[PDB]
């Protein structure tokens, strides 16, 4: 089938499962704890094994009274309710969810393989041919994501798994939002935010192509194009409306990134009459096979060393904390849809 | 170099969203 029919076909399978939402598919209770995989504010990432079928599944763990502190309480809805509705192959899929007295659990298929950032900062940086292939993965994500209204708002290695097959999954949809129209909520990750979110203006999708610049960058250079050691520093440089190039970026690449880190809004990549195409056919990707990558018909440049499916070693180790649950009802009213 | 400045830098670690 062509875009078209494929993207048709996949708003209409969207749209029914975002009216009618898929809720307390699972219970506590069915999972093995393993070990702690991340912890931040944003919650906990828990290894987990389900008894009946001895899968691995990763358990992302919130608090409820930590979200509402946080003003996280629309956020996480919305990253259930997208996440229960999108169906793509290169999106983490939500396997169960559910919620007790005390927490929100999203249970998500886990990808040993880890963080494309862990292996990115360890070999340091990747050859255009490897980057290449990972941000095709991206672009046809974005076309998908964005196809159904979707911004998502949170592009990094540290979100992009890597699974068996060397093929990319996009996890954590904690900012992401079915939005027609702009938006304006600050949030997203200082090295990535695209210029006219840092000055608190209404913004779209096209932050997410500017994302897109950063990451292809970051891949390429093996650093980001604005770093420093404090976020304000960060946000002086995106703005100032200048990025340095390594001497080993080919002509190509630079070009498709000032295309991409385009502060001007009626010149970015992305944004444009020609919409996504204006990537695709960039000389850049002039090698890429958009439906080959697409069919994962394409030899990955990199498999991580399989270690069985409840491997760990791909990430750090966390301090281990208990899974408490009160006696009583928290935040009932605020997560009645969850 | 742009590296050497990088990883002598407080952010080479994951990155936490704002």
């Amino acid at each position: 089938e062509s875009v078209k029919e494929f993207l048709a076909k996949a708003k209409e399978d969207f749209l029914k499962k975002w009216e009618n939402p898929a809720q307390n598919t699972a219970h506590l209770d069915q999972f093995e704890r393993i070990k702690t995989l991340g912890t931040g504010s944003y919650g906990r990432v828990m290894l987990v094994k389900h008894m009946e079928t001895g899968n691995h599944y990763a358990m992302k763990i919130l608090d409820k009274q930590k979200v509402v502190k946080l003003k996280q309480i629309e956020h996480t809805l919305n990253e259930k309710r997208i996440l229960q509705a999108v169906n793509f192959p290169f999106l983490v899929k939500l396997e169960f969810s559910f919620k007790d007295n005390s927490n929100l659990y999203m249970v998500l298929e886990y990808l040993p393989g880890g963080e494309m950032f862990s292996h990115l900062r360890r070999i340091g940086r990747f050859s255009e041919p490897h980057a290449r292939f990972y941000a095709a993965q991206i672009v046809l994500t974005f076309e998908y994501l964005h196809s159904l209204d979707l911004i998502y708002r949170d592009l990094k290695p540290e979100n992009l798994m890597i699974d068996q097959q060397g093929y990319i999954k996009v996890t954590d949809f904690g900012f992401a939002k079915r939005v027609k129209g702009r938006t304006w909520t600050l949030c997203g990750t200082p090295e990535y935010l695209a210029p006219e979110i840092i000055l608190s203006k209404g913004y779209n999708k096209a932050v997410d192509w500017w994302a897109l610049g950063v990451l292809i960058y970051e891949m390429a250079a093996g650093y980001p194009p604005f770093f420093a050691d404090q976020p304000i520093q960060i946000y002086e440089k995106i703005v100032s409306g200048k990025v340095r190039f390594p001497s080993h970026f080919s002509s190509d690449l630079k070009d498709l990134l000032r295309n991409l880190l385009q502060v001007d809004l009626t010149k970015r990549f992305g944004n444009l009459k020609n919409g996504v195409n204006d990537i695709k056919n960039h000389k850049w990707f002039a090698t890429t096979d958009w439906i080959a990558i697409y069919q994962r018909k394409v030899e990955a440049p990199f498999i991580p060393k399989f270690k069985g499916p409840g491997d760990t070693s791909n990430f750090d180790d966390y301090e281990e904390e208990e899974i408490r649950v009160s006696i009583n009802e928290k935040c009932g009213k605020e997560f009645s849809e969850f | 170099t742009t590296y050497a400045d990088f990883i002598a830098s407080g952010r080479t670690g994951r990155r936490n969203a704002i």
